[PDB]
């Protein structure tokens, strides 16, 4: 090609510098690899700077705690899609990372002994859900992300990571099952360039502009998924899409859940405190797809508030002054800005909004890709990914409020931990064929001077309306097989794309259309895996199959119960391909993990009802 | 894998030999008056000092001393007007500098940082300026 | 000292002060000792001055030595002048009174 | 039924040899676009011309990503309302004497490099112990940090700072300078000497005079000039 192609070679290279990627970026140097950190973003634009409200671990700061209660919290949270074995070393090693992050310099909040603040957050209990509350979101005020991913940013610059900033990468470079790299363009001079090494590490985010309203980046789209999907990989539960509670009217920006955990209350157009009827135990505090839910039905039914009777009211003013001042400064400016409300007056227009993608890479507990053959996991070698790209499972069907950030840092720490006891540093770097990636090259170069009907604009506008009418907070059947078909023609349609930009450098007109390819990889599994998906769990609501099925009817004495078979319940996950020249899906699925990584110190939970 | 110092010399080699532009900025930014009195008090402090070295430099060359020039001009029987409008040409770059001088020794204690209260001793600065000025020239 | 830069800062703020505490008094203690104390802070405090002006504003090794060398020129005459004519004429303070009587 | 908003905006192209800077006018129907001017830029790129290039990402004044020169003062592009007086055209340049990556986009590298450069992470003498424990820090002693912490490093100030302008190869400006400050205040840091004695030369901290246009320019409400007075008062007083 007429691309001047740029060959590297390192033991390790990191596709993100987000929370995940950064603790996996330096932590691969500390052990000792030659590590590449290849980012689309400077760093500290990461999605992650923007998170809120806290990092949760069992440290013990406000109350006697016990990462079991916060592991239990996170399994009946994930609505027993999550995997438990994952789920038992996220939340063990939750009081340690958040330790690191403090000795990093995190500038945590303070309690009156010196000690880390932590707030109540939803879905959070002490003694296995019997014993009230829990308060072990640790926070820096409203702003912990923020100050996550400067921490972490300002600790990596003390070790010999190579940085490639700003570099789009675009595949991943296979051969025989394994990761040999990455291949990726550098935005700022044009040119393409190949990573080799013997490990990869995928954090690149979530996809949450696949829809018209998100709390999420613009730069949410799902780029390290669709290389995924592009290598013939599965991508795991991607029909589970989380929406947040409060995502302020009109402009979507995030208002923290820690209002709720400080004592923000949510009201409808008759002042009731709804949630004391729908949760009435957590009240506001329920989980998160409880709350969504709870909102929609009050919208819907004719208790929206505004003009328009089309959103709900997150009061704050109740609460004293210095409180909101203290533990609730970011969203104050927010609210003000992109609301015009004064929180300490008048309540802030809040609804349902896609905010974070449960689904994600398959990958085991230690942070290795996985592909499933005939009923059996098998690592995918040389591969790994974090963050939440990556489907570990921990947070199944609907993730608690606060665990993100945890498994960023966990996780990402968990892959650097994982190579260094796998691989030594300076191995030999793995040989890719003189043309590998040149398919990249050639998809790039169309779209750089494609000239059809249809912009890249009005494309993506086309799925994330589609998305968003068609697989919202309640699904039904023919509204999801309606969504279906408008999404596989839109996807045929991309071969009507017109960009307008011919240049190289810094052409976001065709960057803006490798993430389009992207994110509709990523609409259409996910829409594709809701329609088949015939049941309820956690963030995924049927009204035509308004029950979850599981192995057995634990509604009911398991003595005496007919087992249902694989095929036969939904306790499963889906796994999810597509054949990228055609755009059509094809779905597996593998069972969920049950075990943990020792009973004995860690009980396994069986499933359960779950009410807040 | 570089340092701080290797990555600014990079910038500077790999920008330096570019066709890059600069992008604008006097010719596009928008003024204040802090910054307008900011400029004020470099031009008065300047123009201070190379007054203060050309007196100085015509006590060390002119043939005559002090007091001649001053019976020379008192000789040419000057306007009042003339007489004031000078003094105060004079006196007001000292006025201005002296004054917004203090008020830099109190940002140099750490005091006057918030915006509205820099705003606020600039024109308290303004006012002090234009008053002993005009008392002085009166003198 | 390795504290050069920072010992530099607090002397033209202590240089500053003086010269202020120097205009009162001119003007209720007129005189030689007022004069030469004069002579010498106007020269010190304009000399660090103009040097920041050109640390600002001036670049390469070579611009910078010429015009700095030429600053220190422009004060060791500027401060000989004024003690010249503190000494053989009339001196600042008498100066300044006899200008504004005319 | 429609209020069109006029916007020139500067246009270079680095893969057109021998392109000049130019303005380029459009027009926006401000009925049919949010009330802030990165939602106009993004439907500026997505309706009439796809070419036009810029950092952006959060949409919230999080990120830093958009930061630019707009109606004469550096802010973010999405937290900037909009100015719907109709008779006048807002001018859109990148941020000010900075070499242009393309269109809006600024090359802040160095600036990034000078970040680096006053070693942005806590230190401690003895670190074999990280990892172990949280250490302790006072309600009092986090409060320091308010004001400081929260800089998303969109180089507003820095680039708004006349002595950056004429010495940004050697004066960190105020980004980095309070960034300084916020490790130099921080009470678990045990290098606030060390970092105190990096600044002692003429250039990464003395050439700020006190201009105070950083702190007008923060859409964080945050106060650089104020922080670097701080390290002022502290530079003079330490003892080695
Ligand atoms: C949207 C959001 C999420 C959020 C939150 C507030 C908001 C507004 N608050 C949270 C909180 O208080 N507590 C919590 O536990 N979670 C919270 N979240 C969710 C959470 O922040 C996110 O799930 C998480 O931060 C994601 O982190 P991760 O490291 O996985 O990814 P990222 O920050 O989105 O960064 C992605 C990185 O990948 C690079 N990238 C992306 N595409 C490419 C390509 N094509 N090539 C190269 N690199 C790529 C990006 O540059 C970026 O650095
Ligand atoms: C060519 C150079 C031009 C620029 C150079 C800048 C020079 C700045 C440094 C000058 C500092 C000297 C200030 C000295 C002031 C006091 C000296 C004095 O005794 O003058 C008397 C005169 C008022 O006299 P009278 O009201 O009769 O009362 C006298 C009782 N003590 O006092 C006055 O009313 C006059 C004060 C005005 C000073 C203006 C100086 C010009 C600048
Ligand atoms: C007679 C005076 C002369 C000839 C003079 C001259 C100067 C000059 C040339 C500068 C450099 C300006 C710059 O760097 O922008 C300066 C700065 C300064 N002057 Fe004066 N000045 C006089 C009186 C005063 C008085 C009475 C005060 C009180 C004062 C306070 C200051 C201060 C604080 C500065 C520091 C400027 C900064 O920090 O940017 N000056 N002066
Ligand atoms: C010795 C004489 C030296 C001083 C005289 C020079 C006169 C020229 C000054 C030019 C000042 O120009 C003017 O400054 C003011 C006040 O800071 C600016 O005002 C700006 O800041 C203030 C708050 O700080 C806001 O109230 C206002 O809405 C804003 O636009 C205004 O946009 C600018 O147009
Ligand atoms: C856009 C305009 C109003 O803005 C400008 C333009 C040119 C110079 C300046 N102001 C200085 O040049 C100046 C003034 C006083 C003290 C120190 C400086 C210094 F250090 F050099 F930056 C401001
Ligand atoms: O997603 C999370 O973990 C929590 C979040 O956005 C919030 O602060 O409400
Ligand atoms: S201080 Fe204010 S303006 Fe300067 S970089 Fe940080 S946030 Fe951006
Ligand atoms: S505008 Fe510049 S000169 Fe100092 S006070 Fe701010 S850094
Ligand atoms: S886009 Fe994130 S600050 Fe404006
Ligand atoms: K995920
Ligand atoms: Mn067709």
């Amino acid at each position: 090609t007429q691309y001047p192609v740029v060959d590297h070679e390192f033991d390790a290279v990191v596709v993100g510098a987000g929370g995940a990627g950064l603790r996996a970026a330096f932590g691969l140097s500390e052990a000792g690899f030659n590590t590449a950190c290849v980012t689309k973003l400077f760093p500290t634009r990461s999605h992650t700077v923007a998170a809120q409200g806290g990092i949760n671990a069992a440290l013990g700061n406000m109350e006697d705690d016990n990462w079991r209660w916060h592991f239990y919290d996170t399994v009946k949270g994930s609505d027993w899609l999550g995997d438990q074995d994952a789920i038992h070393y996220m939340t063990e090693q939750a009081p340690a990372a958040v330790i690191e992050l403090e000795n990093y310099g995190m500038p945590f909040s303070r309690t009156e002994e010196g000690k880390i603040y932590q707030r109540a957050f939803g879905g959070q209990s002490l003694q296995f859900g019997k014993g009230g509350q829990a308060h072990r979101c640790c926070c820096v005020a409203d702003r912990t992300g923020h100050s996550l991913l400067h921490t972490l940013y300002g600790r990596s610059l003390r070790y010999d990571t190579s940085y490639f900033v700003e570099y789009f990468a675009l595949d991943l470079l296979m051969e025989n099952g394994e990761c040999r790299g990455v291949i990726a363009l550098c935005i700022e001079d044009g040119t393409i360039h190949r990573f080799r090494a013997k490990n990869t590490v995928i954090a690149t985010g979530g996809y949450g502009r696949t829809y018209f309203s998100c709390t999420s980046a613009h730069t949410s789209t799902g780029d390290g998924t669709a290389m995924v999907t592009r290598a013939g990989l599965p991508c795991q539960d991607l029909e589970f899409v989380q929406f947040h509670p409060t995502g302020i009217y009109g402009a979507g920006c995030l208002i923290t859940e820690g209002c709720r955990g400080e004592g923000g209350i949510l009201i409808n157009s008759q002042g009731e405190r709804f949630m004391e009827r729908y949760a009435p135990v957590a009240k506001d505090l329920a989980s998160r797809d409880v709350v969504s839910r709870s909102m929609t039905i009050e919208i819907r039914e004719g208790r929206g508030c505004g003009p328009e009777k089309d959103h709900v009211y997150l009061q704050l003013h109740h609460l004293p002054p210095q409180q909101l001042a203290t533990r609730l400064p970011g969203i104050s400016e927010t609210a003000m800005i992109f609301a015009g409300v004064d929180v300490t007056k008048e309540p802030i227009p809040v609804l349902p909004t896609v905010h974070y993608n449960m689904g994600g890479i398959p990958t085991n507990y230690k942070g290795q890709v996985i592909t499933h053959v005939n009923g059996e996991d098998k690592v995918v070698p040389g591969l790994y990914a974090c963050g939440e790209a990556a489907s570990a499972s921990v947070h199944g069907a609907n993730r608690l409020g606060a665990n993100s950030l945890l498994d960023l840092v966990v996780f990402g720490r968990a892959c650097a931990l994982t190579i260094a006891e796998t691989c030594k540093p300076g191995e030999p770097v793995p040989s890719i064929k003189p043309n590998a990636g040149e398919e990249s090259v050639a998809n790039l170069d169309k779209l750089r001077f494609a000239d059809g009907t249809i912009r890249t604009s009005e494309a993506r506008l086309n799925m994330q309306k589609t998305m968003q009418s068609h697989a919202a907070v309640f699904r039904t059947g023919s509204i999801l097989q309606e969504g279906c078909e408008k999404l596989s023609q839109i996807y045929r349609d991309l071969a009507h794309l017109k960009t307008f930009d011919r240049g190289i450098v810094w052409n976001t007109d065709l960057v803006e259309t490798l993430e389009l390819q992207n994110l509709m990889l990523c609409a259409l599994q996910t829409i594709y895996g809701a329609e088949a998906r015939k049941e309820s769990r956690g963030a995924h609501a049927r009204e035509d199959y308004k029950l979850r099925i599981d192995e057995f009817d634990y509604s009911k004495p398991l003595q005496g119960q007919q087992k249902r078979p694989f095929e036969e319940h939904w306790r499963k996950h889906t796994l999810s391909y597509v054949d990228v020249k055609s755009g059509k899906v094809t779905l597996k699925y593998r069972p969920v993990i049950d075990r943990t990584l020792n009973e004995e110190d860690c009980s396994s939970v069986p499933p359960a009802i779950r009410s807040y | 894998a570089t340092t701080a110092k290797e990555e600014m010399a990079r910038f500077w080699e790999k920008n330096t030999k570019s066709s890059r532009p600069l992008s604008p900025h006097i010719s596009i930014y928008k003024w204040s008056l802090p910054m307008a009195m900011s400029i004020t008090h470099r031009g008065t402090g300047v123009a201070l000092s190379l007054g203060v070295s050309l007196f100085s430099l015509a006590a060390l060359l002119l043939p005559e001393q002090f007091p001649h020039y001053v019976a020379v001009v008192k000789s040419l029987s000057l306007s009042p007007a003339l007489i004031y409008s000078a003094k105060f040409a004079l006196v007001f770059p000292l006025s201005y500098h002296t004054w917004n001088g203090i008020r830099h020794l109190v940002w140099d204690m750490g005091k006057g940082f918030k915006l509205s209260q820099v705003e606020q001793s600039g024109v308290v600065v303004l006012i002090l300026t234009l008053l002993s000025s005009a008392a002085i020239a009166a003198m | 000292s390795s504290k050069a830069a920072s010992l530099h800062w607090t002397s033209e703020r202590a240089v500053s002060a003086l010269l202020l505490g120097l205009l009162p008094a001119a003007y209720l203690y007129p005189g030689p000792a007022v004069d030469y104390s004069l002579a010498a802070a106007l020269t010190l405090h304009g000399h660090w001055g103009l040097g920041q002006v050109i640390t600002d504003y001036v670049h390469g090794d070579t611009p910078i030595k010429v015009a700095n060398t030429g600053l220190y020129v422009l004060s060791a005459i500027t401060f000989t002048g004024l003690c010249y004519f503190n000494y053989y004429d009339v001196g600042i303070c008498k100066a300044v009174a006899m200008l504004w009587s005319i | 039924t429609s209020r069109i908003k006029k916007f020139s905006i500067y246009r270079w192209d680095p893969d057109k040899p021998g392109d000049k800077p130019r303005m380029q006018t459009y027009e926006v129907d401000l009925n049919k676009c949010g009330p802030m001017v990165l939602d106009a830029l993004i439907k500026i790129k997505n309706e009439l011309d796809s070419t036009l290039t810029f950092r952006r990402s959060c949409r919230e004044g999080i990120c830093g990503s958009c930061a630019m020169n707009i109606a004469g003062g550096n802010t973010l592009a999405c937290t900037k309302k909009i100015d719907p007086d109709l008779s006048k055209t807002t001018k859109i340049y990148p941020l000010p004497h900075m070499y242009v990556v393309k269109d809006l986009v600024p090359d802040l590298s160095n600036f990034y490099a000078q970040y680096k450069s006053i070693e942005p992470y806590l230190k401690k003498k003895d670190e074999s112990k990280q990892g172990k424990e949280q250490y302790l820090q006072s309600i009092e002693d986090r409060q320091k940090l308010d004001g400081l912490y929260e800089c998303i490093l969109c180089a507003c100030c820095s680039t708004s700072c006349p002595s950056y302008w004429w010495n940004g190869d050697k004066y960190l400006g105020p980004a980095v300078l309070m960034q300084a400050y916020r490790w130099m205040i921080d009470s678990r840091d045990d290098y606030t000497e060390e970092r105190l004695a990096q600044l002692q030369d003429p250039f990464s901290l003395y050439r700020c005079h006190t201009i105070m246009n950083c702190t007008r320019t923060c859409p964080k409400g945050l106060n650089p000039g104020k922080a670097i007075a701080e390290i002022k008062k502290m530079m003079a007083t330490y003892k080695e």
